[PDB]
């Protein structure tokens, strides 16, 4: 610190020499000396370890340090005063858009809105500390990202999805962050970010059919987010900017929401036990859209679940008899039919696990939970046809058998629904071994399905779920006939014996007999037409190998910038697919080989949300598999060069913090499905059962053993990278599980490794002053 | 920890050296490294001369870590570390450490005679 | 039984910091044993080195530096001894022959490539001969009576009764690949999807059968998914291969009905044949963390083809590997017989090694325990031989020991 | 070369590019003789039977052309009438000795492929148009070439099975069952029924 001070008097000495004089290279060899001392880095941390025993010091060395600055500055050189400006600025030393909150925006918009707000708030504080973002750039980007999924939406329920996950999931995510955080302030100026781009908001504006800028600015208000003066001066600048009969989605969907909270606060009761009320309600319900507006409010609003409790109850006082006469059970069916059938379409849209109780004291589990348990196909859910489920008696079904022959029921006064319901596949099963016997005319088979499919349309649905678990365990040939009871279950209406809503019921049941059966008439091709409603689904290409798909994908996500949704939905088909360790290695590969600065640091912004389907895993694949066999083996890291290197290097803290600190049910199956030791896998020469702790102590011994070793090459400056980084991305601990040995080692390979982790106490400081010692 | 070997080397040694161990480089994972020291009626020039012994000493003769930074920028020390490197030069295979260290006094012993 | 060696590395164990890969073991009909191992020393390509182990000889160990970027999945030698295909994760078939025929000089001039999808299961094509051995004729003093050839038909078949030479490998997606050599040094590839319902293939065996067909069981490792079967006929339309699939009767497992505790073993670990060219017995490993549950099924018919289950362990340690036999046992009622009653166990046998020391030699119909060996650290790839009287295995550590079985 | 060595030699070899340019008849691959029968063979048309390659004197780094099979000088040699002798001269044979030589036989089998091709492009606006004259030559000069072992029967028909079949040349393929009519007809009393 004395000897700077003495160099920055000699500047000043020199230069007023030179002052005077208008060869003076004593300016230029003193300057030299600046910046050859203040070059090193082990100097500019000794000066900084040097500043806090000697306070007031530094006042004197930066007044010298500003009057050196005025006296070069009036005396420019072609090239002493750039190097000076150049130690001034290191004596003093001692943007872009941001796609990962676009795409972790994007992706929780597309696979679980049904997610709690805590968990995507926790996840979005991690990427504003681990790249530090501003906070309007941050806002501006959940407003953009939410904005261009809605015009990206297809038409249909995804539209509703959207329009339910920006108006009411996203200002609660805000309200979160201002709670766990001149937020206001913020928000208004994230908010003037947004209104400078017209061409956005006018996509999204012809595709909203009304000005959804102002139902924004309407929502921020009520949860508090924005002042009132600037809702009306934002709503001012946006008119003036748009200046140059149905309701629209958004005015149904933020009215719908007060009426899920309603509907749950009156149907309660089953209208004061008056199912008529019920079957006018639910026959409203049933008419076009309104479902579906209000799971989209309740899916978006954290609800769902209560929902789905409300209407499994009602299936379950509805499920047996009371002692009637006709026109009272003929109303008590079709209370089963319609929760039977909008508890399907919950299970089949939002996912089953906002149907399951998650804890039921006492053995009475309902009937739907049990049968969507054992008996409804889901995507990576195939059913065994001759599980234990699907052959409940024998003596039941042979009087349901002869209550389908006999005519149109008459006898619904009293059928216990539940063991209707549950009988059917054995029934229809007997049905088919009599057809393929032949004792079974093709035109009493017409007559049995339209008993079933006539009078209650969810016994065509539990029949249709058997015959697809049946027909896929089947061959080639032998499932011709099979396919034709679908077709008659699956078919147009039957006619003049309908109870009452009838066509609504036919609409839902062709919608749910579509996602049931189309796996299976995939494999063969086969069209039933049943009446777009799968959007995402069978996107991979036929015979393609599965990496051009992956590299096509990566390429055109990295020259957009952001990531679609389309793409997530092919990204998360062949994480599943080609398993983890093939996604993350071909990934990473595609990282490797790019050249430019640019891309690299685009490439890993977007990685990082897409190794966020199961971050857990890609995690252990990546700092378990991935790095250290890129760092043992001596002909791979040439790959680990200066532009890519420090990218990957990022992206390896970025997914160890953002694990250790803590999506999909593909990944959550998959997970439970496997078995591993990684005690076995990593001998290891808090928990450390945990496989987590693990991999990141066999990780830091790798990483010391490389800095200890000799041949320095591009791995060391890897390993440099990755605990510079360590550094820098921390708060304060992924760093708890480091060898003490690394202390030593770091600073003998060069710096910032120590400044930063001494906590510079007075005797911190000796400790620190040691260290920077050796190189 | 370290080997018997160089603990009785070390304490047989000649009272001019003062032999201690390197905590300053990247040690005890490979060789051992000591900077032991010059301190006699001779010379005290460059003290360190950095000498890695490695494992299983009764083979691969250790070598001394050269460093010219120090030795340069003075006449005595380019002429002690031309000579020096000279005897090494000249002595046999599968050297001892105090083969180094004599052949370093006698090295310097014979650059102060001929300056 | 006992143990005749055991071969280590010199120092050149301690895998360090890098954690382990699954092993392949292969052994010829003539004694060379083909393998690979985590060697993992200043190199990865440590770990895609193919040795070569004359049985005679094994200190003699050659060592063929395969060009595989990555992990060795398969190893696989000839109907002959004198080819070995090799296939990595990431395509890359790779068909050594004998340089110069030396048993230590080995180079690929021919090879697939179905770039970026793992090969998960691959097999030789099927030459068309096969005899059987008539246990109760063995005093019967002539040849014919004692091994008798059964009538089977080679896949693709060309021109004259002469089988082409090739193979069929079958990816980690529903992809199948077929490659044809030619008489000449041509070679024919092409790539199909099993069925159109693209989707995971985390296991794999191929058998054949009579009548020219391969027959193909896919399973994605979940226990509670179906295990899927194909029949794929190969034919040169015009020039090219040409590759038909047809879905066959899958099944589902047991353990998943058991509905007492139905969870448990929720990984399918190991899918083989019984023997390739007996493409209707079916063994099935499922397995948890701990224990595992091996299961025999064939198609028998009566839904005309159906699956049922013929045997099932109790419950066991995990397995982690499976060893089936290669003498082809004539399998019948009366040589059952005279196989019980002149001890004679060389066919009937599968070895199944767990994760403590033990082996256990089990019976191939009904999966009862015949004998156990206690190593006295598990064994990662087990291989029998072709008369069934030893067996080869890769331990966790670079032992590789040769035991002889009574 | 090895990794160790490299440029050292690599260079060194592309110093003699210069002698090897003095030492190239330029055009040479285009170049072309008049058939003749009268014999007495210019050694400058003759070829390696093994590979179809110009003899070439020295080890020297020759232009890449003179490396490859010359096979446009052996197609345009057997489609002139009487050009039985010059071939002969040209590939080494003797017909002392039989011996099945392989890249005559791949190249007379392209002849037919290529007569094929061009019968396949129309052959009915002209009646005589040179297609039927090309099938007559070839029905000659190939009965010469398989008939003294020079080429073999079966391996080139299952080369001309793979040639054909996928391209779907079908117009002229009565005149090919002629030509292998010619061969059976001339031939099937001396071999086997399995040839």
């Amino acid at each position: 610190l004395s000897a700077l001070h003495w160099l920055l008097r000699c500047t000043a000495a020199s230069a007023e020499r030179l002052r005077e004089g208008l060869g003076e290279k004593q300016l230029a060899m003193c300057l030299q000396r600046l910046e050859k001392t203040l070059s090193s880095t082990k100097n500019r941390a000794l000066l900084h370890i040097a500043k806090l025993e000697e306070a007031s010091s530094w006042t004197a060395i930066e007044h010298s340090l500003l009057k050196l600055g005025e006296i070069l500055a009036n005396l420019s050189n072609p090239q002493l005063r750039s190097q000076a400006e150049q130690c001034g600025t290191l004596i003093r030393s001692i943007k872009t858009g941001f796609p990962t909150v676009h795409a972790v925006i994007l992706l929780e918009g597309t696979m679980n809105l049904t997610g709690e707000t805590q968990s995507l708030v926790e996840q979005l504080t991690m990427v504003k500390r681990m790249q530090h973002i501003p906070t309007p750039l941050f806002v501006l980007e959940i407003w953009k990202a939410c904005f261009v999924g809605l015009i990206e939406s297809p038409e249909g329920t995804e539209e509703l999805k959207w329009t339910a996950f920006t108006f009411l999931k996203i200002p609660q995510v805000l309200v979160k962050l201002k709670k766990y955080s001149d937020f206001t302030e913020d928000v208004n100026c994230a908010f003037e970010f947004l209104l400078k781009l017209t061409p956005l908001l006018d996509k999204a504006d012809q595709r909203c059919n009304c000005d959804c800028t102002n139902f924004l600015l309407q929502e921020c208000g009520k949860q508090g987010l924005l002042s009132e003066a600037s809702v009306n001066n934002l709503m001012a600048k946006r008119k003036a900017d748009r200046e140059h009969n149905i309701q629209p989605n958004i005015q149904l969907i933020l009215r719908a929401e007060p009426t899920v909270t309603n509907i749950l606060k009156t149907m309660d009761a089953d209208h004061s036990k008056s199912p008529e009320g019920l079957l006018g309600v639910l026959g409203h319900m049933l008419s076009g859209k309104s479902l579906d507006l209000l799971l989209a409010a309740a899916a978006a609003t954290g609800k769902l679940k209560s929902f789905a409790r409300k209407f499994i109850n009602l299936n379950e006082f509805t499920t047996y008899g009371s002692e009637e006469s006709t026109k009272p059970a003929s109303v008590r069916a079709l209370l089963f039919d319609i929760s039977f059938l909008m508890l399907c379409h919950v299970a089949q849209t939002y996912g089953s696990e906002v149907i399951l109780s998650e804890s039921r004291t006492g053995a009475e589990v309902p009937f739907f939970e049990t049968w969507m348990q054992t008996c409804m196909p889901e995507e990576g859910k195939i059913l065994n046809p001759d599980h234990p489920c699907f052959r409940p008696d024998s003596t039941k079904v042979e009087s349901l058998v002869a209550l389908l022959n006999n005519s149109s029921e008459m006898k619904l006064v009293q059928m216990k629904w539940h063991e209707a319901c549950l009988s059917i596949s054995a029934a229809i099963l007997e049905i088919l071994n009599a057809w393929e016997n032949g004792v079974l005319a093709f035109e009493s088979i017409q007559k049995i399905t339209d008993n079933i499919k006539g009078k209650v349309c969810s016994l065509a649905v539990c029949a249709v779920a058997w015959l697809v678990a049946h027909v896929r365990m089947l061959g080639l040939d032998e499932r011709e006939k099979s396919l034709q009871m679908i077709r008659q279950l699956a078919g147009p209406l039957f006619s003049e014996n309908t109870l009452q809503f009838y066509n609504e019921r036919v609409v839902i049941m062709n919608s749910i007999l579509e996602r049931m059966c189309a796996d299976v008439l995939q494999q063969t091709a086969t069209q039933i037409k049943f009446p777009d409603t799968m959007p995402y689904w069978n996107l991979l290409p036929p015979k393609r190998p599965i990496k051009e798909v992956l590299t096509d994908i990566f390429a055109k996500v990295l020259e957009k910038g952001w990531v679609d949704s389309r793409s997530i939905h092919i990204f998360d088909t062949l994480l599943h697919m080609g398993g983890v360790y093939w996604f993350c290695n071909n990934l990473i590969k595609e990282l490797l080989k790019e050249t430019r600065k640019e891309h690299t640091l685009r490439a890993v912004e977007l990685l990082y949300s897409i190794f966020c389907l199961d971050m857990q895993q890609v995690t252990l694949v990546l700092l378990g598999h991935i790095l250290p066999g890129l760092l043992t083996d001596s002909s791979k890291w040439h790959s680990l060069m200066d532009p890519p290197g420090t990218a990957l290097a990022k992206l390896a803290v970025w997914c160890a913090l953002s694990s250790y600190s803590s999506a999909s049910t593909r990944q959550k199956k998959r997970h439970r499905e496997d078995i591993e030791d990684y005690i076995s896998l990593f001998p290891l020469d808090v928990n450390m059962r945990d496989p987590l702790n693990r991999v990141l102590a066999n990780l830091f011994l790798l990483i010391s053993s490389i800095l200890g070793s000799r041949t320095a090459g591009p791995h060391t400056q890897f390993v440099q990278w990755f605990m510079e980084e360590c550094v820098d991305c921390l708060e304060q601990s992924v760093l708890q599980f480091m060898p003490f040995t690394t202390v030593s080692e770091l600073v003998k390979v060069s710096k910032v490794v120590l400044a930063i982790t001494d906590l510079s106490l007075p005797l911190g400081r000796q400790v620190a002053a040691k260290a920077i010692a050796a190189l | 920890s370290i080997p018997s070997v160089l603990q009785g080397e070390v304490a047989r040694l000649d009272p001019k050296f003062l032999v201690n161990l390197d905590p300053s480089h990247c040690s005890n994972n490979g060789t051992v490294h000591l900077i032991c020291k010059l301190d006699d009626k001779d010379l005290p020039s460059v003290p360190p001369l950095e000498l890695s012994v490695p494992a299983d000493y009764p083979a691969q003769s250790p070598l001394w870590i050269d460093r010219q930074w120090q030795y340069d920028a003075n006449p005595f020390l380019q002429s002690v570390h031309r000579c020096m490197t000279s005897r090494l030069l000249q002595l046999p295979d599968k050297h001892s450490v105090t083969a180094l260290l004599n052949t370093w006094a006698q090295s310097v012993h014979q650059a102060c005679l001929s300056a | 039984m006992d143990l005749a060696y055991v071969c280590e590395w010199e120092k050149w164990s301690k895998s360090t910091h890098c954690p382990s890969v699954p092993l392949a073991c292969a052994w010829s009909c003539r004694n060379l044993i083909a393998f690979t191992m985590d060697l993992r020393s200043d190199d990865q390509d440590l770990t895609r080195m193919i040795h070569i182990l004359d049985t005679e000889h094994p200190w003699d160990l050659h060592s063929i530096p395969s060009e595989h970027h990555e992990a060795i999945t398969c190893l696989e030698w000839d109907q002959s001894g004198s080819r070995l295909l090799s296939a990595d994760a990431d395509g890359q078939i790779k068909c050594w022959s004998m340089a110069d025929h030396l048993a230590n000089s080995w180079e690929s001039s021919v090879g697939s490539l179905v770039e970026g999808d793992p090969i998960v299961a691959l097999s030789w094509l099927h030459n068309g001969v096969k005899l059987a051995l008539h246990v109760e004729k063995s005093g019967a003093s002539s040849f014919g009576e004692k091994f008798s050839r059964v009538k089977f038909s080679p896949s693709l078949t060309l021109f004259g009764g002469k089988p082409m030479e090739g193979w069929i490998a079958v990816t980690v997606s529903g992809l199948v690949t077929v490659s044809l050599l030619k008489p000449s040094g041509q070679v024919l590839t092409s790539t199909e999807s099993l069925c159109r319902l693209r989707g995971r293939v985390a296991l794999a065996d191929i058998a054949f059968t009579g009548g020219g067909n391969i027959v193909v069981a896919t399973a994605d490792g979940s226990s509670a998914s179906p295990v899927q079967f194909y029949k794929v006929c190969v034919s040169v339309v015009s020039e090219k291969c040409r590759i038909d699939t047809e879905i066959l009767p899958s099944l589902f497992m047991r353990c998943t009905t058991d509905l007492n505790r139905k969870d448990k073993f929720p990984a399918i670990t190991h899918l083989k044949f019984l023997a390739r060219d007996m493409s209707e017995q079916v063994l099935l490993c499922a397995s948890s963390q701990t224990s595992s549950i091996v299961e025999c099924w064939s198609l028998r018919k009566e839904t005309i083809l159906k699956w049922r289950i013929l045997s099932a362990t109790n419950d066991l340690d995990r397995v982690s590997a499976v060893a089936l036999p290669k003498l082809p046992i004539s399998l019948t009622n009366t040589d059952l017989k005279v196989a019980s009653d002149t001890q004679f166990y060389p066919g009937l046998g599968l070895a199944l090694a767990f994760h403590d020391g033990s082996v256990h030699i089990v019976h191939r119909l009904s999966l009862q325990t015949m004998a156990v060996f206690y190593s006295s650290v598990h064994l990662k790839a087990m291989q029998l031989s072709w008369t069934s009287l030893a067996l080869v295995g890769i331990d966790s550590h670079g032992k590789l020991s040769v035991l002889r079985l009574s | 070369p090895h990794w160790l060595l490299g440029n050292l030699v690599s260079d060194f070899v592309d110093t003699f590019r210069p002698t090897a340019r003095i030492n190239s008849i330029c055009g040479r691959c285009s170049l072309l003789p008049v058939v003749n029968n009268s014999g007495a063979i210019c050694n400058s048309w003759k070829l390696d039977p093994a590979t179809l390659r110009f003899p070439l004197k020295g080890l020297l780094p020759y232009d890449k052309d003179l490396f490859e099979p010359q096979t446009a000088l052996l197609r345009y040699v057997l489609e002139q009438p009487y050009s039985r002798d010059m071939v002969c001269n040209m590939l080494g044979l003797n017909k002392q000795h039989k011996q099945r030589c392989p890249v005559l036989e791949d190249q007379l089998v392209d002849l037919v492929v290529y007569a094929m091709e061009r019968s396949e492009t129309e052959e009915k606006f002209d009646d005589g148009g040179t297609s039927q004259l090309l099938w007559q030559h070839l029905s000659s000069q190939l009965i010469f070439f398989v008939l003294f072992q020079f080429a073999s029967f079966p391996h080139m028909v299952l080369s001309l099975h793979q040639k054909l079949a996928g391209r779907g040349l079908i117009k002229g393929r009565d005149h090919l069952m002629w030509v292998l009519l010619q061969f059976i007809s001339g031939s099937i009393q001396k071999n086997a029924l399995a040839d």
